[PDB]
């Protein structure tokens, strides 16, 4: 039983915090809780495999952005949050991916763009053009709900995918 | 090389209108140019003692926008960064007399505030973490709440401004005339600025691990206290700061009610003005197809397009 030091990340408000309370205790809470930095714990299998997550759940606002070299050196894979309502979380995805490949001096590094709030009928971003970037980054593109438990646990189980298989 | 002032004050006149009508579509097309736009605007309006109709209104027309309010503000836009910005320019000394204190004693401590049972080390006491921990945070709050008053008036305005847009728009929902205050005044000031305290400069050292981390254990008890949240339900281990939290959320609540309660209000700009126009000599394409949209903007950004070529036409001339 190994241990992923898992980090989300991405722009304020985009469900970040939703992912992780979804996959870490089960249930949805629409609520004011801007984050400045919470960690979790959980112990699950993943393909058979017992294993531990360690899950850094961060603030996005731009006056934490001092904030993010310290969590990129040390995390393992990084979950890219943007809100599929939300076009302006898409274009932040950039920000984070430029300084990832920096930190770590690579442009293969384990990672994962999601596309949450997907339980809602006001898409400006089209799973095409977030298809794309995916593709463009050679990365996994998952949408999801936190509201829904949908594509929630493959979310964060890709993730460990794609450091394992790294 | 640039202009004489009085070439851009047809240009200067628009911006500076109301409705703020140049400002909202630059607010679209900025992109990458956000703060540079930003940094022009705000010393464009405070040269004309106008910032609070710019950061009211703009922050006005966000919340207009915004429908789904658990959402508002928690982005970058224009407006976030304005704010950012004023508050950085104009709210420091008041960081200064309500953190400098507590930062210095919590950088020089060498006590851990742990309480995450996974971080604890061999033969660390939880007991004593919880109680050096609620004792800096007890000082702290004690220090915030006391500068209720130091802050300028001026940005207590906009706070008040924000006040009046929420309650215009969510009239029914009674949490929003603190929580929209909380956001600027501890989630992007007092929270960041204990997190790296460089931001105003009150200390540039960086903190050993263990300061770092208090920093860090402190604002998230503070941005509870701030939001109003006890902890429990999220992560497990903080339960020990609830009573710190339980007992100062009334006075939490008075300091984000007053902080708003004003309502009287109480060089050459040509370099800002023309980086200002160069700004949208770029986004000139961008800028011509929001004035193909109809509505009451439409007949002030024709006349912003005409003024844009225009000026550029007349820095030729200029030019040798
Ligand atoms: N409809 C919907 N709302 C969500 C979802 N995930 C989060 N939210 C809401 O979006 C807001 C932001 O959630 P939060 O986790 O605090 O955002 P963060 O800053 O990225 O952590 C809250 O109002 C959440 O309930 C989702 O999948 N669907
Ligand atoms: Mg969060």
């Amino acid at each position: 039983m190994t241990e992923y030091k898992l980090v989300v990340v991405g722009a304020g408000g985009v469900g970040k915090s939703a992912l992780t309370i979804q996959l870490i205790q089960n249930h949805f809470v629409d609520e004011y809780d801007p984050t400045i930095e919470d960690s979790y714990r959980k112990q699950v299998v993943i393909d058979g495999e017992t294993c531990l997550l360690d899950i850094l759940d961060t603030a996005g606002q731009e006056e934490y952005s001092a904030m993010r070299d310290q969590y990129m050196r040390t995390g393992e894979g990084f979950l890219c949050v943007f809100a599929i309502n939300n076009t302006k979380s898409f274009e932040d995805i950039h920000q984070y991916r430029e300084q990832i490949k920096r930190v770590k001096d690579s442009d293969d590094v384990p990672m994962v763009l999601v596309g949450n709030k997907c339980d809602l009928a006001a898409r400006t971003v089209e799973s095409r053009q977030a298809q794309d970037l995916a593709r463009s980054y050679g990365i996994p593109y998952i949408e999801t709900s936190a509201k829904t438990r949908q594509g929630v646990e493959d979310a964060f189980y890709t993730l460990v995918r794609e450091i394992r298989q790294h | 090389k640039i202009m004489p002032e009085e070439e851009y004050s047809e240009f200067k006149e628009l911006i500076l209108q109301k409705e703020l009508h140049v400002v909202y579509a630059l607010s679209h097309v900025c992109g990458q140019d956000r703060t540079l736009l930003a940094s022009i605007l705000l010393r464009i309006f405070l040269h004309e003692k106008l910032e609070s109709l710019l950061l009211c209104t703009l922050n006005d027309r966000e919340i207009s926008m915004e429908d789904e309010a658990t959402t508002l503000f928690r982005a970058t836009t224009l407006a976030s960064t304005l704010m950012e910005q004023y508050m950085k320019a104009t709210a420091t000394q008041f960081v200064h007399h309500a953190l400098k204190d507590s930062i210095l004693k919590i950088m020089e401590s060498k006590q851990s505030c742990e309480l995450s049972p996974s971080k604890l080390e061999k033969n660390e006491d939880v007991n004593t973490n919880l109680t050096h921990l609620l004792n800096i945070l007890s000082e702290l709050v004690e220090k915030i709440f006391m500068a209720s008053e130091i802050l300028p008036p001026t940005l207590r305005y906009i706070y008040g401004c924000l006040q009046k847009s929420v309650q215009h728009k969510w009239p029914t929902n009674t949490t929003m005339r603190t929580r929209v205050v909380s956001g600027f005044v501890f989630l992007r000031l007092i929270c960041p600025a204990i997190l790296n305290p460089r931001m105003f400069n009150i200390i540039s050292d960086s903190p050993s691990p263990i300061a770092a981390r208090t920093l860090i254990l402190v604002a998230k008890s503070v941005q509870n206290l701030a939001n109003l949240v006890e902890f429990g339900a999220k992560e497990p281990y903080m339960e020990g700061v609830n009573p710190f939290i339980k007992s100062n959320k009334h006075r939490m609540i008075m300091f984000l009610d007053e902080l708003g309660n004003v309502p009287e209000l109480p060089t050459d700009l040509s370099r800002d003005l023309a980086a200002l126009h160069e700004i949208c000599v770029a986004h000139s394409d961008e800028l011509r197809t929001l004035s193909n949209e109809r509505g009451a903007q439409q007949h002030v950004l024709k006349k912003l397009l005409a003024i844009t070529e225009l000026l550029q036409q007349k820095q030729n001339q200029y030019t040798k």
